[PDB]
């Protein structure tokens, strides 16, 4: 059953194929590249206002100033100067895009003839460059991963030294090793471009063996890679959260917060019913036009690196899942295949023992349990310690509990917040690792399943049916929404921290007494915003106040409890209401048609209808979620005084 | 052909009804008693069932219980089953893995 | 969940669980009473105020067994009325379990022919008992006339009021039920001289009884929640209801007096430490509140048993379906759904008008929505300002507008769209015309999956059914709340700080201020529930609850299964290596229609946990409108 969603699926795809839709992805990424600096541009080169700050240009905005181009300047010649660089920019990235789209366009029709020079390129063997590619590799990796690696390297190696270049040259960034400034990040690109070409030249006349992937790499390398990458991006946005709070990028985020902005939806100055433009609120500004939002009231600065931490942080997250249920749809090929057997690596065979499965996903479970266990007791009793309900005052609270001033260094204000947050992404880690690792293990049978005697046969299969009362779920695309549902929790607690939230209590800051009083008795300089449930009462002021952001919600959250609709355990219930449906569009008959109605009404398949649950649940949850992030950073560093002395 | 199901090791998920062209309908489900308990397993018709083979050849069987007989008689719960395999672990002694 | 099945249950088995239900109703109608005295004949300090005796409070008004009065002597004596009367029900409950537990228990002396009150026994009834339900329902209508009389001589004898007929009084209770007595006599006795006709309900009927009568049950009580509602708010019955307003109430969960931590320091003076604080019923609208919890109660409780009465109705159809008595009815209530061609035209229609009128009614509020939040740069002016309710409607609504047009088709269809689960319930209970089509048929009340086959039959049987009923029907109940509670159903966010979001008030020129928007409701009663600790406990204890439910919902259990074989393998290892040889603990997960069974229970239980504290947290509806934003 090839569906719309398996007609670009790898098993059909060849390495020339990839190659070329991700130069056409390439491509097409640099246009929408170019879509964006030309949305940056704050006036127009020609003479004229410009666009009205569009999120994704507020999230590329500090890089570019990192770069020569799009000063952070109020004035209107510098600030066309910055239009004229993000222009020109956006110019030259259409026209490398475009190319890139041809080439990939050439690379999918497998069709490689040099316009030029009438000859046809072989893709199993070539050459890099006309002599460059004789000086270092003499030929190409023979069609194998593995020996790719290192001209792909060396090819990374070119591409940091072009960086370096282009800092040198274009954007007058000259390389010096003093890291506080930005004129490093070129030295560092000249010590990568250094380093990498070493470890290409030696992966190419020394290429690693992994042999797992190299047969049906269009899965296997896949599912490493994107796992790889996808902690390869939660690592990145660690790493962004902690550098954009550092005072060396301070110039490049901080000043962020001293400019104001108008974004599109931001509420204009509202006009009354009878406005004789030939009443209107805010008469300074033109009728209709958006009201400025101070960044410093906003936090511009910590909004923008909140959105793009997660952004990358859900990304990784998501690729590690993708990539753990992509491993497991070529486990559950290999495993049908017989070839499970025979896999002969450290990866598989360390798996290949089921008791050794038993012992890992038992140790799992046991870890999450214990530590989710402890740390919900620790939000629940702190939430009943303030609401004082069975007659716990705070002082019977977990606010002793700070973390170990030995691991104490990697936190602002050491309090049970940051215990709470580290140990429930611990818990939500183990959680979704839990699912992770049944993908990974039980891909064709489980020990149940191989105590009763079933087997799972493909990678989309509902269930086995009602029989021992359950088989819901057990194939693993199913274990990957599981997984993707259970690491929703761990993605929102990581949200509400970079947002500023008291996680440890569920109702921080609520008129009851002792929740007020978290703070006088934590000694905390940071006012975090609020706590679980009052972090919504809190932070959709804003969402309420931006029609823009209200949208967003309204739209999220119809596609949530569209999802519910999948979700359930109703699909036959829908197959029949379909069938009367059907019935009675048939009874459109007799009403004068004389058509005949050959509209069976559809339904989705469980498969799919999971697949649909699961986009729809995510897309909703996190289209609020940018909502979250896009309310304000909205943390006051004044601590709140006890409501009674 | 002859294709056969063993009720005994059917469980009752029917996928061959979905592997089955309409128009035979071969495939159905015959119940027994609770369906929580197994119940209802399924059964082929062979007088209707005329040599499709799709059943078989999609493999979706997770019990085994959907068998093909041979004209010379052999039986196959799959169409390739896994190799049997004399198992037993590899630990280096110096390397990590000891 | 089914260990008091009908079939189980004899007559006798039946009249004894009630009895001592009954029974166990007036113990605890006895609790209410004794939890709500003021204060006591003692002198002490009494219970300061409770949910349940809020509710009951009017009524001990309207009787005279307590009293709104402002005295601490009157608080006293109608403390000793309130222990008197709680003591009687204390009583007479006791003796009704003790006849419970002798009916339960086949333990007296002649169910099948007896003697009531012989004496005039033998005058009515011909001395005689009722044989079968035809026969029954004579005596239990008389029996109905002897409890109204018997309420109307307890009134005039116990609780002294008169028998003046004028419909603004107690004394119209008295007069209305000699009145009612006297009607329930003719009603009985007629039946007596001719028992009714519907057969189906005369063979093997317990389940069938049960379920036509609490299906009306369910409908009388919807009835009677909109009366309560319409007579509640008339100025006849505010003598008892809007005193709530007038007074002050200090009820258990509240912000306490807030102490001090080097305190032997208190926020209030001369209210001691950990005391309840004081709440002015102005601001919480207790007369609303209290008709809100009252109406919404029996309204949910109308919804609920209209549900199980049709969904014990398909259990009983399936049992004569399933043994061939279906074909051999001849009480029209069968025949109108026998031809399965007139049950695929009824399904049809219900779906195609309440696809319409419910397509209708969410664009109107999205479209409202948008007119709202100036989306696509529409205007108020663009919105359906102009659609109210028409004059010869408009009589049923007060302040017409089209909140009242968007709440009465959304009712209307929350009801069509739960009447299309109950419609399968009713129709489809053993033969469907898909199923009819695929060759299955279905044979169980509970059969959950039927296996993936033509993409997946999960969810046909008649308790899924009744389950996805009452899903859909959360929604009807969800408007009732939100309208009962003076929420803007009409758009999301009516009175949101956004553009044209006040202008409502100045656009229709409303002369009662709704509290907020579908979506701005919540943000406004959440700022009243926050104060309150007990209210805030509740909200995330329904919301836990509510969550809790979702690893049952979804299509999920055999991944429970056997995540529940890896634990119980982990579990027998772990306790076998640190302790000897012990064996025990398999990990029970729920079968999947017990995982409904109990994920139904949890959403339900949940939402309308959540759904108190709406109808708890005051009204907050203010009769100024709100300015122009200009
Ligand atoms: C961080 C870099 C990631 C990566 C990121 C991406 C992204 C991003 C995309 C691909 C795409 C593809 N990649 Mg990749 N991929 C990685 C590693 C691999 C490896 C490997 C190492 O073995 C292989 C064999 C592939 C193979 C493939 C194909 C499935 C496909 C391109 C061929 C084709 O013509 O598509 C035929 C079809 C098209 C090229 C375009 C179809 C139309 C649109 C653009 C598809 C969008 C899908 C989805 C919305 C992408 C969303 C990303 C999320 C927002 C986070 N990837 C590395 C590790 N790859 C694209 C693909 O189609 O995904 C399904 C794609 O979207
Ligand atoms: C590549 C596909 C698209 C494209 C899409 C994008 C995207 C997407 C972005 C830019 C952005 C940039 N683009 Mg471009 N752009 C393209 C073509 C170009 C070309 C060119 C001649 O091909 C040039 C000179 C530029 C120029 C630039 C700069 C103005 C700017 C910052 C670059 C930089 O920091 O790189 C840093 C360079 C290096 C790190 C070295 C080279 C890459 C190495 C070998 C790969 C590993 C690093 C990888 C990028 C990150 C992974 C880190 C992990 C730890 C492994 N674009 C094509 C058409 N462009 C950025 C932006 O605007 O920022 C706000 C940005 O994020
Ligand atoms: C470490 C570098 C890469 C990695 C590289 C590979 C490679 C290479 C292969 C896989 C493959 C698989 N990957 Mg991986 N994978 C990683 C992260 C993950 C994570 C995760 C969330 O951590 C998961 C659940 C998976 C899931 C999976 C499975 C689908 C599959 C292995 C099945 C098996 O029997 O394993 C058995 C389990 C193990 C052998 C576990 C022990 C791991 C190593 C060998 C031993 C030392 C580590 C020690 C236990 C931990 C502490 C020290 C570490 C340095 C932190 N990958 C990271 C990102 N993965 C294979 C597959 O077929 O892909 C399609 C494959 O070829
Ligand atoms: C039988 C069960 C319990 C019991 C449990 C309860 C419960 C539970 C409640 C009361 C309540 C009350 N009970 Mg008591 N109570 C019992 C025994 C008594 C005795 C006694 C003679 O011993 C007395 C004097 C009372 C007196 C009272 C009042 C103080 C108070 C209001 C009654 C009133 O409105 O009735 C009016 C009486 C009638 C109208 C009699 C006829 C009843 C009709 C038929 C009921 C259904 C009507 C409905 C519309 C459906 C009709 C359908 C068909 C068309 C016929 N109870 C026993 C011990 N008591 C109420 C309360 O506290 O209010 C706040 C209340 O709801
Ligand atoms: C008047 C409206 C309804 C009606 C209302 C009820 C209600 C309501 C109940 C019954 C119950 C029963 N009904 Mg009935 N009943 C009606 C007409 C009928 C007819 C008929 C037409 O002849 C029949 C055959 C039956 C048949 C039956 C039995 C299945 C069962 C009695 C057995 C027993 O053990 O219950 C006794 C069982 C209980 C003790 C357990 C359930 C009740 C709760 C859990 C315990 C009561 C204490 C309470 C929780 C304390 C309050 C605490 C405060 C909230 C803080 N009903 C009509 C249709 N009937 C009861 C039963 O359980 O049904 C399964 C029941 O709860
Ligand atoms: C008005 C009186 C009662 C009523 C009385 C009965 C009786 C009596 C019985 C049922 C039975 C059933 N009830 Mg009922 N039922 C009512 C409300 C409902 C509702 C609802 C509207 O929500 C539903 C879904 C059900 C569900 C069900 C089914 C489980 C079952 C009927 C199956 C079928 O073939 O019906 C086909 C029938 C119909 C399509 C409707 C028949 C209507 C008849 C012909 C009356 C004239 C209709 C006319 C428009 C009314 C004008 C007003 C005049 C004053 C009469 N009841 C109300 C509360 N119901 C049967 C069962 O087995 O119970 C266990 C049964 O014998
Ligand atoms: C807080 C609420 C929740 C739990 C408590 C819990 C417990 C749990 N579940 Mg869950 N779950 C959801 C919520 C909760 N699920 C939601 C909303 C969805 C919708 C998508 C959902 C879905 C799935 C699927 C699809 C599968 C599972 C499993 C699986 C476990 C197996 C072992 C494990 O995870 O150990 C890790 C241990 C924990 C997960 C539990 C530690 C306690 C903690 C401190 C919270 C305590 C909450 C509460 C106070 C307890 C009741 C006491 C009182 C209130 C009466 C396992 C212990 C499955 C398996 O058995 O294998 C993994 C499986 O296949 N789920
Ligand atoms: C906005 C949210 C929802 C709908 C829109 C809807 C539409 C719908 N569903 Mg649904 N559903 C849930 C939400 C929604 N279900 C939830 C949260 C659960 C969890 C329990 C759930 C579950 C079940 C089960 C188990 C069954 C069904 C059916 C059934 C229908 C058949 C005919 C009917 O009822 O029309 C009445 C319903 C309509 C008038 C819907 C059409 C306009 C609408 C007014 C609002 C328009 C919203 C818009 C389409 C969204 C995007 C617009 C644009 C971007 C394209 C049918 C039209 C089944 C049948 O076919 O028979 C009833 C069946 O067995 N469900
Ligand atoms: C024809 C349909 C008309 C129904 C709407 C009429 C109306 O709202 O009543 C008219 C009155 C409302 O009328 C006025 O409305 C005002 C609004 O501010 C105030 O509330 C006034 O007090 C009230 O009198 O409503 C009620 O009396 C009942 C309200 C709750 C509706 C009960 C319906 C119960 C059905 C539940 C079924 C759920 C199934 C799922
Ligand atoms: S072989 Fe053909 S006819 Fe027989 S069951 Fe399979 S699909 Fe149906
Ligand atoms: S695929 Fe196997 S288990 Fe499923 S119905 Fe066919 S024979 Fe039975
Ligand atoms: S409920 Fe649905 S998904 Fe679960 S076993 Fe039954 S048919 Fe399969
Ligand atoms: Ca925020
Ligand atoms: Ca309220």
């Amino acid at each position: 059953s090839t569906k719309w969603y398996q007609i670009f699926d790898t098993e059909k795809l060849d390495d020339e194929q990839v190659v070329g839709g991700h130069l056409a992805l390439l491509g097409v990424l640099g246009f929408i590249m170019g879509i964006y600096y030309i949305s940056g541009i704050q006036v127009f080169p020609w003479g004229a206002p410009g666009f009205h700050d569009n999120w994704f240009y507020l999230t590329i905005k500090p890089r570019m100033v990192s770069l020569g181009i799009d000063t952070y300047s109020t004035k209107t010649a510098d600030l066309e100067a910055a239009g004229a660089r993000l222009l020109g920019w956006a110019a030259f990235h259409f026209l490398v895009g475009s190319v890139l789209i041809f080439g990939g366009w050439r690379h999918w029709t497998h069709n490689l003839t040099n316009p030029f020079t009438g000859r046809c390129g072989n893709f199993r063997d070539f050459r890099f460059l006309g002599k460059f590619g004789d000086v270092v590799f003499n030929g190409t990796s023979a069609k194998s991963y593995k020996e790719a690696l290192g001209p792909h390297a060396v090819y990374m190696s070119l591409l940091f030294l072009g960086w370096g270049i282009v800092m040198w040259a274009i954007l007058g960034f000259a390389p010096i090793p003093d890291f506080q400034t930005i004129n490093s990040e070129t030295f560092m690109s000249f010590v990568f471009a250094v380093i990498f070409f070493a470890l290409g030249i030696y992966w190419w006349n020394n290429p690693p063996n992994a042999a797992i992937h190299l047969n049906d790499d269009m899965k296997a390398a896949f599912s490493v890679h994107l796992t790889a990458i996808g902690y390869i991006n939660i690592a990145l946005g660690c790493i962004a959260f902690v550098a954009f709070q550092q005072p060396s990028f301070a110039p490049y985020y901080k000043e962020l917060d001293k400019l104001v902005f108008y974004l599109y939806g931001e509420p204009f100055n509202r006009v009354s019913f009878n406005f004789v433009e030939q009443a209107k609120e805010f008469a300074d500004f033109p009728a209709y036009a958006i009201l400025p939002k101070s960044g410093e009231a906003f936090g511009m600065a910590r909004v923008v690196t909140n959105l793009i931490v997660f952004n990358h942080i859900i990304c990784g997250v998501l690729y590690v899942f993708a990539g753990v249920y992509h491993g497991g749809q070529y486990l559950l090929k290999i495993q049908l295949n017989g070839m499970y057997n025979q896999i002969k690596s450290i990866w598989i065979t360390k798996g290949r023992d089921q008791e050794v499965q038993v012992k890992i996903l038992g140790t799992v479970m046991a870890l999450c349990f214990a530590t989710m266990l402890s740390v919900y007791a620790v939000i629940v009793w702190n939430t009943i310690c303030e609401l004082n309900i069975f007659g716990t005052n705070i002082t019977m609270s977990f606010y002793w509990l700070k973390p170990l001033p030995i691991f104490q260094w990697m936190f602002a204000d050491p309090s049970i917040n940051d215990w709470v947050m580290a140990h429930v992404i611990t818990a939500g880690s183990l959680f979704s690792l839990i699912a992770l690792v049944r993908i990974a293990f039980f891909a064709h049978t489980s020990p149940l399943w191989d105590d009763l005697g079933l087997k799972k046969n493909s990678y989309s299969f509902p269930c086995l049916g009602p029989v021992y009362g359950g088989t819901c779920g057990v194939s693993i695309q199913d274990q990957l929404w599981f997984a993707m549902l259970w690491g929703i929790k761990g993605l929102s607690a990581v949200c509400w921290y970079i947002d500023g939230a008291w996680i440890a209590s569920m109702m921080y800051g609520v008129p009851a007494a002792d929740a007020k009083a978290w703070d006088s008795i934590a000694h905390l300089h940071h006012h975090y915003t609020s706590g679980i449930f009052y972090y919504f009462w809190t932070e959709t002021v804003t969402i309420f106040s931006s029609s823009h952001l209200s949208t967003i919600l309204m739209i999220g959250h119809l596609v949530w409890f569209i999802s519910f609709a999948v979700w359930f355990e109703d699909r036959g219930s829908r197959l029949e209401g379909a069938d009367i449906q059907t019935r009675t569009i048939r009874w459109l008959g007799k009403k004068f048609l004389n058509r005949d109605v050959n509209f069976r009404f559809p339904v989705l398949t469980i498969s799919d209808s999971k697949l649909a649950g699961t986009f729809l649940y995510f897309g909703g949850t996190f289209m609020l979620v940018f909502l979250f992030l896009a309310n304000g950073f909205y943390q006051t560093n004044s601590p709140l005084p006890p409501p009674v002395s | 052909k002859h294709y056969f199901i063993i009720e005994n090791l059917c469980v009752g998920c029917g996928l061959c009804l979905d592997k089955c062209p309409p128009k035979v309908n071969a495939i159905g489900y015959k119940f027994y008693g609770d369906v929580q308990e197994g119940g209802f397993r399924c059964y082929i018709d062979q007088a209707a069932c005329i040599s499709c083979s799709a059943c078989f050849s999609g493999d979706e069987c997770p019990s085994g219980a959907l068998i093909e007989v041979l004209p010379d008689g052999e039986v196959l719960d799959f169409s390739y089953t896994p190799p049997e395999r004399l198992d037993f672990d590899l630990r280096f002694l110096h390397r990590f893995h000891r």
